[PDB]
């Protein structure tokens, strides 16, 4: 938990990278939620790679839970 | 000699002698003919599957018994239109009866006769068992086409 | 917009809109919820199952008979020179000489072939397999069923003719049989570890075959796809 | 008091190679190349009456991210859309199913079950016994000779005391290590590294010695029965066997760990070495 | 051919009627038959029962049952049909020795 | 039969000689029936006539364990001249695979499998609990708007 919360951070502060072509307070905003399955409302990035990077942690987010999930099975058959 | 039902195991003088489950048997091993001294050895004694079930017909028909483990003249076979092995040297008196690894065909039963046998035994097959079977039409199986 | 939420999603779609169609959207996305919730548990079952061996019927089987219909595979090993050989010899001819190159030096060399493919079958006698069965610490080694196999005889007690013994060593061994001391001789003597239950292990990582068992339904919606355009082409054509 | 055999207890993890364990690796790649089939194909078959108005679209369906623009305008890449957003599903589906097929269907070999089993009645090689020399239970064992195939390695393994022969069972040195009852029982009651499987075969009972006809028999035999029922050996049993400090080990199953979950933050990482080696291509192109 | 009074089971009376007794143990009874010629007519169990011993008479005696006492009786003259090997029947009669394992 | 004979000559089982000593068929000419009933939900014999019920039904299946290790053979009286002929006629025929015709000949076995089955399978009945709530909020909705129309 402790380094998913910070490579979430990094990510999503990195993303200002875009500046070389939204506040930190509006990119965290969208990726923690998209990991926890949200659907909030959200103002889009811009710039082709923040499509991909979302991308990539999107597919971090389609790995987390879908391994969690698994593991519930476990602690539920006590 | 060396079926997996009677287990011929050398001695160590630990009480002297084999005991403890066991039952002594003879072995008269000799070479060099030559010599013409005392012909003759010692053996071992005899445990396993067959010496048990030898031991419980034994204190239950009321006999006594003793064994002799085989030398020459090798397991039961034919030769020559004689018959060495495990059945002439049942054939030739020099013993009584034979207990241990033998079968019922329609030639070692013209010269001695059977028993009724105490297992199994007949031409089988040896195989694997495929490890893994993953159910390929499983995409679509779970809820029945009525939901 | 009532597919994307039944599945994952599609684009972010308009018209959501009408101030009571505002809970339509939302029942059917709980109905979504738990209906995915109930399949993606479900279905992780039908990934456990029992083991599965061939079923092999007697040797009189068109996989033996033909060792060349499924012309490949099979490859049946022995040894030679002994009581078992001349067994196959008076009914069997062909396969002995379909033996070739897998003439396995002595009996304790088939199961170094079974650990690695080289061989298929192995035909032999009974009881010594029936021992050979828990002998193996993996478990990949098994028989098949009793009650088939080939030269069923067995092992008896050989007493001189017209002895007057023959008459009194049967009430002593069918008794020991017919009053519960044999199996406990067996049990002391021949069984072995692995002689248990054959349970549910896991399966493995997915190859191509088991999912691709779909991709022919992708396929069918592609075609699909293509007649449609076809069609619909004719009446910007008219 | 009887006899039980001691057995070390592991601390249980379960292992998996990395995130991507059940799909066997040619997988993946006809994954990507079905999704690149239905998507540009989808974006030509539309085009006839948009290009990344096609390649994300079926790039982040797939990513549960809806992310960008595209759209089926023409009646064409609707029903595509529709059944490939349908295989999108069945395989995080099934992936999941996958794993909790394996998460759960792998706990360690079955412990011990005492001496009744076969799987003590002929010792393999690899695990071993051990008892103290010259003790009673070897006593036991050499007047039931059927235990000879035991008796003989236990013949080679033995040790001098039983403290010994216990502290050489937190070293995995020696897996099993036989005794009787009431100093197992204690044992394990400290650390956490100890575990019993109770059962009892050898009902015996301990007792004081002295030689034959002493003056000495009955009052002693008389004054061991009185205590046991004005409680005073019970007073003993309490406060000189400190009982609990364990407790049920209750079977946890794997919880993961980092090295365990390496696979995808290594995906994390070659997604963050893309940023400013592809700020650098389509901004040169720009 | 095979006759029987088997028109019914035990629990009704009996119509002697013949019928047929086709299958598996007719072939080994041919294939010895030919062997040792043979010219039989098959009987069926009266008994509907296999048949062992028990205490008859109300009283201290013994009397087998089923086919083994139509047997060793003597209206019999041998069994083939999945006749089992027990020590208790082995004593009063002969078996051959077994075919199906 | 000749396995009660096997029970009531053995005591460590006296258990069981009683519970079946009120409940015994009479003869294994209708329990094969009867267990397609429901009735008496359990049963014990010879194998050869067991491990053939496996290809002409299927629904009734066996267990896959060993009981008592006899075999069969034809019954002939005290020590008549063909007990000898008889036992050398015999393995005359278990080389020329005479056994081995039978074999085909009259069990006409693999007509099913064990085969574990399927475990869950879901259907309508055990998940119209959540199409009863889609159908209430649809059927709601042609009444909401009855409603709403009193804050316009
Ligand atoms: N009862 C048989 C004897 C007999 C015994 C064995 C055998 C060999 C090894 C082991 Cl460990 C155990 C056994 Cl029982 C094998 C064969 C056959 P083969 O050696 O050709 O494979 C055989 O015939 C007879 O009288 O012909």
């Amino acid at each position: 938990w402790v380094m998913m919360f910070v490579m979430l951070l990094i990510v999503s502060a990195v993303a200002v990278f875009v500046f070389e072509y939204f506040t930190i307070g509006k990119a965290i905003w969208l990726l923690w939620g998209l990991v926890f399955n949200n659907s909030v409302p959200v103002q889009n990035p811009k710039g082709t790679t923040s499509k991909i990077m979302v991308s990539v942690w999107a597919f971090f987010a389609v790995i987390f839970l879908a391994s969690y999930t698994a593991n519930l099975a476990a602690f539920m058959i006590q | 000699e060396e079926a997996p039902f009677v287990i011929v195991e050398s001695v160590d003088p630990l009480s002297g002698t084999c005991m403890r489950n066991t039952v002594p048997c003879q072995k008269r091993i000799i070479s060099e003919n030559k010599t013409d001294e005392e012909p003759g050895y010692i053996k071992k004694c005899c445990k396993g599957f067959c010496i048990d079930i030898l031991k419980k017909i034994s204190k239950s028909v009321k006999f006594t018994y003793d064994l002799y483990l085989v030398t020459n003249g090798k397991h039961g076979k034919k030769i020559n239109g004689t018959w060495n092995g495990m059945i002439g040297e049942v054939v030739m008196k020099r013993a009584y009866m034979a207990v241990g690894s033998l079968t019922i065909n329609e030639e070692r039963s013209e010269v001695v006769d059977f028993s009724v046998p105490f297992i199994e035994t007949g031409i089988s097959v040896m195989v694997s068992r495929s490890n893994g079977t993953v159910s390929p039409s499983a995409f679509l199986e779970p809820f029945s086409a009525c939901v | 917009l009532l597919w994307g939420l039944v599945f994952n999603n599609s684009v972010p779609v308009q018209n959501p809109k009408g101030t009571t169609s505002k809970i339509m959207v939302s029942v059917w996305a709980f109905f979504a919820v738990i209906f995915l919730a109930s399949y993606t548990a479900n279905l992780a079952a039908f990934m456990i199952q029992e083991e599965y061996v061939d079923q092999v019927s007697g040797l009189s089987d068109k996989k033996f008979q033909r060792p060349n219909d499924f012309s490949p595979p099979f490859r049946f090993g022995t040894v030679p020179n002994g009581s078992t050989e001349r067994n196959i010899r008076n009914n069997y001819a062909e396969m002995h000489a379909y033996m070739g190159k897998f003439n396995q030096r002595g009996v304790d060399d088939a199961l170094l072939s079974l650990k690695t493919g080289k061989l298929d079958a192995f035909i032999y006698d009974a009881a010594v397999l029936n021992y050979m069965a828990g002998r193996d610490e993996g478990c990949k080694l098994v028989t098949i069923g009793s009650g088939k196999v080939f030269a069923s005889t067995g092992y008896g007690i050989a007493i001189q003719k017209d002895s007057g013994w023959k008459r009194q060593v049967d009430l002593a061994i069918l008794q020991l049989f017919g009053d519960g001391e044999m199996e406990e001789l067996e049990a002391l003597w021949l069984t072995g570890i692995c002689h248990n239950e054959k349970n549910e292990v896991m399966s493995s990582q997915l190859d191509i075959d088991n999912m691709a068992g779909v991709f022919y339904m992708l396929g069918a919606a592609m075609a699909l796809s293509l007649i449609t355009f076809i069609s619909e082409h004719l009446f910007y054509w008219q | 008091q009887g006899l039980t055999i001691l057995v070390k207890k592991e601390i249980p993890r379960s292992t998996l190679d990395s995130f991507m364990q059940p799909f066997q690796s040619t997988l993946w790649l006809l994954v990507g190349l079905s999704v690149h089939v239905v998507a540009v194909m989808l974006y030509l078959l539309d085009r006839f009456s948009t290009l990344s108005s096609a390649m994300w679209f079926s790039w982040g369906v797939l990513l549960n991210s809806g992310i960008g623009e595209g759209a089926p305008r023409s009646f064409s890449a609707r029903i595509l859309g529709m059944v490939w957003a349908g295989f999108a599903m069945i395989i995080v589906a099934s992936y999941t199913a996958n794993l909790a097929a394996f998460l759960v269907l792998d706990r360690p070999e079955e412990r011990i079950t005492g001496i009744n089993d076969p799987r003590l009645r002929n010792p393999s090689d690899k695990f071993i016994y051990a008892t103290v020399k010259q003790s009673s239970v070897d006593i036991y064992f050499r007047r039931q000779v059927e235990l000879s195939t035991m008796y003989r390695h236990m013949e080679k393994h033995n040790y001098e005391s039983a403290a010994e022969a216990i502290q050489a069972v937190r070293d995995n040195k020696l897996h099993a290590f036989i005794w009787d009852s009431a100093v197992l029982e204690f044992e394990a009651s400290q650390k956490c590294d100890l575990v019993t499987t109770g059962e009892l075969f050898f009902r015996s009972g301990f007792g004081i010695g002295m030689r034959k006809d002493s003056p000495w028999k009955q009052q002693v035999s008389l004054s061991i029965l009185k205590s046991h029922e004005n409680g005073f050996m019970e007073d003993l049993d309490k406060t000189w066997v400190r009982y609990q400090e364990c407790d049920s080990r209750s079977n946890a199953p794997a919880t993961l760990t980092c090295e365990n979950m390496a696979g995808v933050f290594m995906l994390v990482a070659g997604g963050i070495v893309a940023g400013i080696f592809l700020i650098f291509i389509e901004i040169a192109y720009k | 051919i095979c006759t029987g009074p088997n028109d019914t089971s035990p629990g009704s009376p009996r119509h002697t009627v013949p019928q047929c007794c086709y299958g598996f143990c007719i072939d080994l009874l041919i294939k010895l038959a030919r062997t040792m010629q043979f010219t039989y007519e098959v009987h069926l169990v009266a008994d509907g029962k296999f048949g062992t011993q028990e205490r008859v008479q109300n009283s201290n005696k013994k009397e087998w049952n089923g086919m083994m006492g139509e047997l060793l009786s003597g209206q019999a003259d041998m069994i083939v049909a999945p006749l089992t090997i027990n020590n208790e029947r082995a004593q009063y009669i002969e078996f051959s020795k077994p075919f199906k394992y």
